[PDB]
């Protein structure tokens, strides 16, 4: 599952 | 309120034209509050998850709140829905949650509409 934390660090080439 | 959706990817900087990083023409999607877009291949989104977040006002990360509360506190405990992408804290739910799952959760409105 995701969190917003987790989808942070896994999605790290957003602006 | 002054909201414009982006016309560029936060990701790889192409418009709806041209997705960079796949060198095809793909929409934006776009937060509902600040703006910010994404194609969805660049969020990583599914396909069922792009038709998904064009149907609601869709947050992007920073931005998300939840659904339930309304706040953006505890981005730790803010649980995004694997069909909708929607954001609900686990202490929102009921049963609250103590932990996020293994694999796929999904919220209760995607539950109520697809299965
Ligand atoms: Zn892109
Ligand atoms: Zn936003
Ligand atoms: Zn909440
Ligand atoms: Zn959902």
């Amino acid at each position: 599952a995701r969190t917003k934390q987790t989808a942070r660090k896994s999605t790290g080439g957003k602006a | 309120g002054t909201v414009i959706p982006n016309n560029y990817c936060d990701f790889c900087l192409g418009g709806s034209n041209m997705n960079k990083k796949s060198g095809r023409p793909e929409e934006l999607v776009s937060c509902a509050d600040c703006g910010r877009s994404g194609h969805p291949t660049c969020l990583q989104f599914t396909l069922n998850m792009t038709e998904a977040v064009k149907t609601y006002k869709w947050q992007c990360i920073e931005c998300k709140s939840c659904i339930l509360c309304g706040t953006s506190e505890n981005d730790d405990q803010l649980l995004f829905c694997d069909d909708c992408d929607r954001g609900y804290h686990m202490y929102c739910l009921n049963p609250p949650v103590a932990e996020p799952p293994e694999g796929s959760w999904s919220c209760h409105l995607c539950w109520e509409l697809l299965k």
